[PDB]
């Protein structure tokens, strides 16, 4: 719910103007912002099949994004990101999600273990 | 219509032909969005299969959502982003026929077999914007990508 | 009539509606800057506005003159103009579904007079 | 549909709940514009309620004219008169809001039962502009005006 909700929020305001993009040659960057916000949502929302996720890295994933870390993230890249992020998370930090899935929710501790482990995740990716 | 309808279930693999495909001389007129197999998985034939067709079906999916907007609104306002989709689509589309060996009497063109990598490489390269020079034409009715490239030559005049 | 055919259609016009109705607003925009920048610049698709200097084409101080006005008409042409194009499609989109609608039903009644006709000849 | 349009025939009105209303936390969520009964007919509610209906939609229809405005080319080159519209139909859309006593188990805030006679003069009065020196979230959430008076006081 910590995340979810903002999700489904920023999402439904893409929704609104999504048609728009497309021909958006002079757009105010209000709405330029839901549009960009929108597409790294709906990239985090893909999904292979047989590999169902743990609650906990699910919401570490969705953290991301929805926190705007991957704003500036090139769309064609949420995937790869988004996959070695968790791999990364899943490996070396199994403290944190056990954190997260026992408190149940994300603390305000938590919070600021994920600002660390992606700003220096996102810096390492974009070498 | 129940009856086709009902049969999908037993099959394994699905070549969905359209008149609307056909209609523009397209041939074989399969239908690249409703065309199914169950081994189109990239653990049975790769990523690079996968990754390509998946690649090939993503654009011209995107195009046919422009389609009937452009159609009214014109082209101008559109993203050079998105007007370079509506050129490797419509080449894709043609890249798509190709001259069957036993419909020469239809066609009026030698019938060319291609083999698999032939066909993952040609398109991985429009994709790639590797052919964005040559004109749609020249991807028409031709067997592996060479002949799109020979036949640019011979559309040269 | 097609219940497809239809669904096409107001498929398209849904989109154009939102498009040209995104334009217009675009347009009013430009416009504002404009009517202002206009002002002290006199101290010195869109609409008829190629067409009608194409018809009647058969010191710089001035360049920038018949500049800073032909994008005041202009951003204002496109406004209007695509403001009456939702207008449009509105009209459009409603006068659609109608016509879907009464199709969904008939189709509906067709079907089931087939299906009762062949009961009751057994 | 044949289902709906049967129905209809004997409805005397429509309350219109609306997602889009509550999401901008109004409650109840009912639609002031889209709702509506077969009896508002001065030859019915009177020409004074009435009038304050045909009052309050109005007003509630104008601004919704506006808030295309507004939004694209700013809030400002707006009348003294396209000003107050505004202000007032801000100030009655949410006076339209209201408090239940179903919602007190935790709503913290006790429940409004407004009167017939009450209602009409409050929105009157907006209308009115006896209240158009009080502020937005004097109204919101309240029974009867007075309370959109009190609420004021205790907000300065
Ligand atoms: C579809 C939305 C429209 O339906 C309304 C009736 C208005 O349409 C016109 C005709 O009037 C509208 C544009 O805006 C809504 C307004 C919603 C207002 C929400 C206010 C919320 C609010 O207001 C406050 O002042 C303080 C608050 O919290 C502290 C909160 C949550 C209304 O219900």
């Amino acid at each position: 719910k910590q995340v979810a909700g903002t999700m489904k929020l920023e999402l439904a305001q893409y929704r609104e103007v999504a048609a728009f993009a497309q021909f958006g040659s002079d757009l105010d960057a209000a709405t330029q912002q839901l549009l960009s916000r929108g597409v790294r949502l709906t990239e985090l929302l893909k999904q292979g099949q047989y590999s169902p996720m743990a609650i906990e890295e699910q919401v570490a994933v969705i953290y991301a994004g929805v926190r705007g870390y991957l704003d500036k993230l090139e769309p064609s890249k949420i995937t790869k990101f988004e996959n070695a992020f968790l791999s990364h998370v899943i490996s070396q930090h199994q403290a944190l999600l056990g954190k997260i899935r026992t408190d149940g929710k994300i603390s305000e501790e938590s919070d600021a273990k994920l600002k660390e482990i992606v700003t220096n995740f996102l810096a390492g990716f974009e070498a | 219509d129940p009856a086709p309808a009902t049969t999908f279930a037993h099959l394994d693999a699905t070549t969905v032909l359209s008149r609307a495909i056909a209609e523009l001389g397209i041939y074989p007129a399969v239908d690249p969005l409703d065309s199914t197999s169950r081994i189109m998985d990239p653990n049975i034939v790769g990523s690079e299969h996968y990754d390509v067709a998946r690649g090939v079906q993503k654009i011209l999916q995107d195009y046919k959502s422009l389609q009937d907007i452009i159609a009214i609104l014109g082209m101008d306002e559109l993203s050079e982003e998105d007007k370079l989709t509506v050129s490797r689509a419509r080449k894709i589309q043609r890249f798509l026929s190709q001259p069957f060996q036993v419909a020469e009497v239809f066609t009026g063109h030698l019938g060319k077999l291609v083999p698999l990598k032939e066909t993952i490489k040609g398109f991985q390269q429009i994709l790639a914007g590797e052919y964005d020079h040559l004109p749609e034409q020249a991807f028409y009715m031709v067997g592996p990508i060479e002949e799109a490239v020979a036949k640019a030559d011979k559309l040269a005049e | 009539a097609t219940l497809k055919d239809i669904t096409r259609r107001l498929k398209s016009i849904k989109n154009i509606q939102k498009i040209t109705k995104s334009m217009k607003m675009v347009a009013a925009a430009k416009y504002a800057r404009a009517e202002r920048e206009l002002k002290p610049a006199r101290v010195y698709l869109c609409g008829a506005i190629h067409s009608s200097v194409a018809k009647q084409m058969k010191l710089a101080n001035i360049i920038y003159y018949s500049l800073k006005e032909s994008t005041t008409s202009e951003q204002s042409a496109r406004m209007t103009a695509m403001d009456n194009a939702s207008k449009n499609a509105s009209e459009m989109i409603d006068k659609l579904t109608l016509t879907f609608n009464r199709t969904r039903q008939a189709v509906i009644t067709k079907e089931l007079i087939e299906i009762i006709s062949g009961a009751a000849a057994l």
